[PDB]
């Protein structure tokens, strides 16, 4: 049953009340499993919004990183949870932070053909000229990928980038 | 079908 369950189970299968029991009975809110993951970043993972809002309202950390220097904002932005990453953008979250899987929440959203998040990132400062590994930035992935929407929408926000640095 | 852990895609 539920008390079998880590905290992070609970966040990610979207059992609030559980969850809201668990975190009172103690400081394991902001609990680092194995993998150095927060409930939060696993309820940012799966989509739970809900819970996502609980756990930021009753002090989840939305910015630590986890042992591979994940977010739950780059777990966010890989699944395109548009709801969630816009939360998380309202605590005033870093957007560049570069983790071990050479990735930052923006290359995770073009990769992922999320438009809506693409814009959010963008909006809020992320940088479109970060590379991967193998040296593709968010323009080169949204290229390479055929996404042109999301590659319409870098190309919209290069173009103010440019005016500003003439 | 129990949530799996999260992990990033690669790039």
């Amino acid at each position: 049953g539920a008390n079998s369950l880590s905290v992070h189970q609970l966040a990610a299968q979207g059992e609030m009340l559980y969850l809201a029991t668990r975190i009172e009975q103690e400081n394991v809110i902001n609990h680092t499993d194995e993998e150095g993951f927060t409930p939060l970043m696993w309820a940012a993972a799966h989509g739970q919004i809900a819970v996502v809002e609980f756990l930021l309202q009753n002090g989840a950390d939305p910015q630590l990183l986890g042992k591979g220097r994940e977010s739950a904002l780059s777990l966010a932005c890989s699944k395109g949870y548009t709801d969630i990453v816009k939360m998380l953008l309202d605590c005033g979250v870093d957007v560049n932070e570069y983790d071990w899987n050479g990735g930052t929440p923006l290359l995770y959203a073009v990769h992922g053909n999320h438009v809506k998040c693409v814009k959010m990132l963008l909006e809020s400062g992320a940088d479109p000229t970060i590379e991967t590994d193998s040296g593709y930035n968010s323009m080169d992935l949204a290229v390479a990928l055929g996404y042109r929407s999301v590659q319409q929408v870098i190309e919209s926000h290069l173009l103010k980038l440019l005016q500003n640095i003439k | 079908l129990l949530p799996t852990l999260p992990k990033l895609p690669s790039l």
